[PDB]
């Protein structure tokens, strides 16, 4: 909704005696849904989201050192100690250097020797563990009656689900209302699943994959930095100095590794609403309560032009506006024939009876004609609009 | 390369105003246009910014909800659609072009005043004369021209005859929308008595004519 | 955040050289290092001088220089010439969430005239005024060159925090500068305190002058 | 001693916020002065358009993205002139000298 | 903070931008710097990460 | 072209809650997050109140507290006694290189009493120092409360820019300030000069004294 300016879309085809029509809404996705003498409906789907998904774990891929600290001894001379060692959000090693003469020691031998290094976070992944029961979506939801793009949004009806909420009805003033019984698929999409978000990007990831992922991770609150030696490792003494090997930032890593993972966004203000790139929605549709309006309108006499032309769609159907400057409120014939002599319509009216109400409407037509040559013929008589198509 | 600006005035709160930008020189619809504004003792602050096809909007928190950016690439237009105004709206308001991600050109500028206030015609207060002498014999005094709107208005003293010394500063604007100014003049000191002269505030948007004594 | 502050008013005489600083407080600045200089005449449009710190626009004179070191971008202009009597603006592009900031701006005086102390005459409230139930106290600044000014305002001692306006200086008849002071009051509030005070700052110097009821 | 320097390789840069010029189907290609200049990142593309977002006809209009890209963190490769290689050698003797 | 002694076919053929030492500009920018397909108007770029 | 800026002097009352700023170059206090903060009184020990921006050694009372948003580090002191009047400096470790930077110092002063005009006596140089073949004009700025002053010379009434040795202010033992100022000259311009004029501004207000050759 609207399905015309949506790329992928697909048309559903009910029955003359039937009540309910089945459908499948998938992202970026839109259908038409048709059923005779009912007006046809549009159905997309617009977000499925999670609001303040329960945080979980953090994990470290930038950290920055200060400057490592030394103690150490002589051998036989006892361990060396730094109050550093002590602190949980230092990293330290424990270690033993060769000690001679050559160094300041009495005895040929290993001295104990301490490093330490104080850890911080530059930058960390935030993993949110997801309720399956607490997803959202949202489905615009809308008919073709004659409506200008410009007054779209105003006509869409926006639908909003919860996991377990009722039939959701989209009321249309003059046309009844449709009901929408849907149901989220995230089954196959949302296993053991965290949301992982870093500061401009999110994804869906396996929770196996991010807790055996080799970096420092937290627990989220002010918690001791676990396992700092995935970015922080003590290379081996040489007398008195130990140089540590900064193992580097790992952003570029975990993107490649997140490379064709299924992707996470985020809204406006709203910055624990996460919309969920990804699943489809299973609908099932009421039609028997959808009217059509003006059925008993006059058919449209006086002569009429084309505001604009019928034009490819790319869904195989063509869109038009015709405006009708004089007679009143009456309903405009649309055929598309292959012969100019003979009134025989040889295509499906996506946009069922056309209505103008008012003097000088200017209203919007749909129709997908045959294969080959045809001619779409909008009116009756000597003042009838005819525009001449090729379908391929 | 130039950008010429129209549309500023007085508008009371609550107003809507349209600002203009039209753009010659180089290609319109290929560069990123937005709109800066510069309010009394305030720097610089742009508020909108739109993309060359006009498909990129940006706005400031403090003009979000109220300001409309737009352009007319065939007439080469930018315009600024201000509804909803503020008296924090009154600024010097700048279009300019957005090139290697700076602000490169600039138009000189159109400035939009918002008041509530009204026509008012003054009341004037004489100013008692005190010993500005400094060793000596010399003595200042003067008189205030408060709550008046808007400009001008014209002070003279002794209807058109004495014009030796007299230093009228210009108005001052005010929280309550309306313009104050005063007049002084300075005269020997022993000869505070000798003489009588009054001021001639002269409002004309409220047709006000006052004359008024000053004495010790 | 993103905070660019600078000088509000520097001076020099033509010849010279002279440095106008750009000092940046916010969270992140010293990123994308793209620091503009703006020069606006009075009434006229803003000319860009300088970009992406150091870079100069065709046209612009070498005259024009610009450095950065840390959080400060300073604009230098050598061979001080009496044209380059102007406001000078600051810009930076701070991140991409909020774009483009601006500093304070500063007003460059080129000294084609010596310095001149201001000259101040503070008024007591005409007894015609408190009887309109009103009372404001006037301070008059005249021959200061240049104009770049600070008033402060009394109450017996103590700095007052409200009813004080102050103008922009507006220049005079005979190449200097003039503003005014106004002091909104209550009557009870004038014959309560023993003295009001106006002073008057111009180039490190204060003068002050008294009134009392 | 001083190598001769061969290349940069850079392994960590900021982005500025991207900048957009498109156009309807059948209108003509976008362009940005951005895109003429050296170290902006800028991608030619065509997007799919219609009534939907401001075009007449259906179909690909053209767009283009630029970025303006600077280096944040760089690796340097230098080149190594063997027959430029020194060495440094300590000989002492067994003479009983204080290790001090 | 780091060196090392690498192979030249190794670095030369790294996919990341490189530079020609001097004022020089940035070469094969898209190893670090990637654009995503457009949805109707808005292209946002894909940062590769450090 | 590393270091911290911070206020010369803030002041307070007793009671109210003030604010010091120490402003680094986007590396300094920004890299590593830990921001200390030292409190020294005039000839003690400097004494450790915050590390690590916002924690607080043992003994150190909840009226300090320290945050950090970008550039800045702050130091917030509520309840203003007049045990808080001191000097209180900066402490960031930059990166590797450099380790520790300091800030240039920050004077707290409480206003623990009201405001006290300069008395001010200037004397004229002696006909002793003057047969010496040297002049110095002597202004003794005294009971003065802030201790902020700018002192200014004049000669007849045109201001005096060389010779000029003032000294800062200094504390009383009745807990005012006090400060003096030397004006040195030939005995040639003394004579040659109408008046000399030491003139003092303290809080806007401006006192003056003036001497003349006799």
């Amino acid at each position: 909704a609207h399905c015309i300016g949506i790329t992928d879309r697909d048309f559903i085809e009910g029955v003359h005696g039937g009540t309910w029509v089945s459908a499948t809404l998938e992202q970026d996705k839109c259908v038409t849904v048709m059923a005779p003498d009912k007006p046809s409906l549009d159905i997309s789907l617009q977000t499925v989201a999670i609001d303040g998904p329960a945080e979980a774990r953090k994990v470290c891929y930038s950290a920055v050192l200060t400057h490592v600290k030394i103690n150490d001894k002589c051998p036989s001379t006892g361990e060396a100690h730094l109050a550093e060692e002590n602190d949980g959000d230092n990293a330290c090693k424990r270690t033993y250097s060769d000690r001679g003469w050559g160094n300041g020691c009495g005895l040929f031998g290993k001295g104990s020797i301490v490093a330490c290094a104080k850890f911080t976070c530059a930058k960390s992944m935030s993993l949110f563990e997801v309720d399956q029961t607490k997803i959202q979506y949202v489905i615009r939801a809308q008919l073709h009656v004659g409506a200008k793009q410009e007054n779209w949004n105003t006509d869409i009806k926006t639908l909003k689900f919860d996991a377990l909420s009722g039939s959701q009805e989209a009321e249309f003033t003059g046309y009844g209302k449709a009901t929408l019984e849907c149901q989220v698929q995230t089954a196959v999409d949302f296993g053991n699943s965290y949301i992982a978000e870093m500061e401009k990007d999110s994804w869906i990831v396996d929770r196996q994959w991010a807790q055996d992922l080799t970096l420092p991770w937290q627990s989220g609150s002010g918690g001791i930095w676990r396992e700092m030696h995935h970015l922080v490792e003590f290379e081996p003494p040489h007398a008195a100095t130990i140089r540590v090997l900064a193992l580097g930032n790992q952003e570029g890593s975990l993107k490649t590794a997140l490379t064709g993972a299924m992707r996470v966004t985020k809204d406006e203000n709203d910055n624990n609403l996460y919309k969920l790139h990804g699943g489809h929605v299973s609908c099932r549709v009421k039609l028997s309560a959808l009217t059509l309006k003006g059925t008993s309108y006059k058919m449209c006499t006086d002569k009429m032009s084309f505001v604009k032309n019928p034009t490819d769609t790319g869904h195989g159907t063509v869109v038009m506006q015709v405006k009708v400057p004089k007679g009143a409120p009456c309903k405009i014939p649309v055929i598309v024939a292959d012969d100019l002599t003979a009134a025989v319509n040889k295509g499906i009216l996506v946009t069922v009876n056309p209505i103008a109400s008012t003097n000088d409407d200017e209203v919007l037509i749909e129709v997908n004609p045959p294969f080959g040559d045809s001619y779409i013929i909008v009116g009756t008589g000597d003042s009838r609009l005819t525009y001449q198509w090729h379908k391929e | 390369v130039q950008l010429v600006e129209s549309g500023g005035g007085l508008v009371k709160p609550g107003g809507s105003l349209r600002l203009s930008c039209a753009a010659s020189g180089f290609i319109f619809s290929d560069y990123y246009m937005m709109w800066i504004r510069q309010a009394p003792g305030k720097g610089l602050e742009w508020i909108s910014y739109i993309s060359s096809s006009g498909s990129q909007i940006y706005y400031t928190e403090s003009v979000k909800g109220r300001f409309t950016i737009s352009r007319d690439n065939g007439k080469n237009l930018l315009y600024l659609q201000m509804n909803s105004l503020r008296g924090e709206d009154t600024a010097l308001y700048y279009c300019a072009t957005e090139t290697g991600w700076r602000i490169d050109t600039w138009g000189q500028g159109t400035l939009v005043t918002v008041s509530s206030a009204s026509t008012k015609g003054p009341s004037v207060f004489p100013l008692a004369p005190s010993s500005k002498s400094t060793s000596g014999g010399t003595a200042a005094l003067g008189c205030l021209v408060k709550d008046y709107f808007p400009e001008p208005v014209t002070v003279s003293w002794n209807s058109g005859a004495l014009t030796s010394g007299v230093h009228t500063f210009p108005a001052v604007l005010q929280s309550s929308g309306l313009y104050s100014l005063s007049s002084v003049v300075t005269v020997p000191s022993s000869s505070l008595g000798t003489q009588t002269y009054i001021c001639n505030v002269n409002h004309k948007p409220s047709n006000t004519k006052v004359d008024k004594r000053v004495e010790p | 955040q993103a905070v660019l502050t600078q000088p509000a008013s520097v001076s020099g005489s033509p010849g010279q050289s002279i440095t106008i600083s750009c000092t940046g407080t916010g969270s992140n600045i010293e990123t994308y290092n793209l620091v503009s200089w703006y020069q606006r005449h009075p009434g006229k449009a803003p000319k860009l001088i300088l970009y992406e710190v150091s870079e100069r626009p065709s046209g612009v004179s070498n005259r024009f220089s610009g450095s950065k070191s840390g959080n400060t971008a300073s604009l230098t202009i050598s061979g001080l010439q009496a044209e380059d009597e102007a406001d000078y603006f600051c810009c930076s592009y701070a991140d991409t969430n909020i774009f483009w900031v601006f500093g304070g701006g500063t007003h460059l005086t080129v000294l084609g005239q010596p310095k001149a102390a201001p000259s101040v005459t503070l008024f007591p409230p005409s007894s015609e005024e408190l009887q309109a139930n009103k009372a404001t106290l006037v301070c008059l600044i005249s021959d200061f060159y240049p104009g770049a000014v600070t008033v402060a305002w009394k109450a017996d001692s103590s700095p007052v925090k409200a009813g004080v306006e102050t103008t922009t200086p507006s220049k005079q008849s005979n190449n200097k500068y003039a503003a005014s002071s106004y002091l909104s009051l209550t009557p009870e509030q004038w014959k309560s305190h023993r003295s009001y005070s106006c002073q008057v700052t111009h180039e490190g110097s204060t003068v002050e002058k008294t009134v009392a009821p």
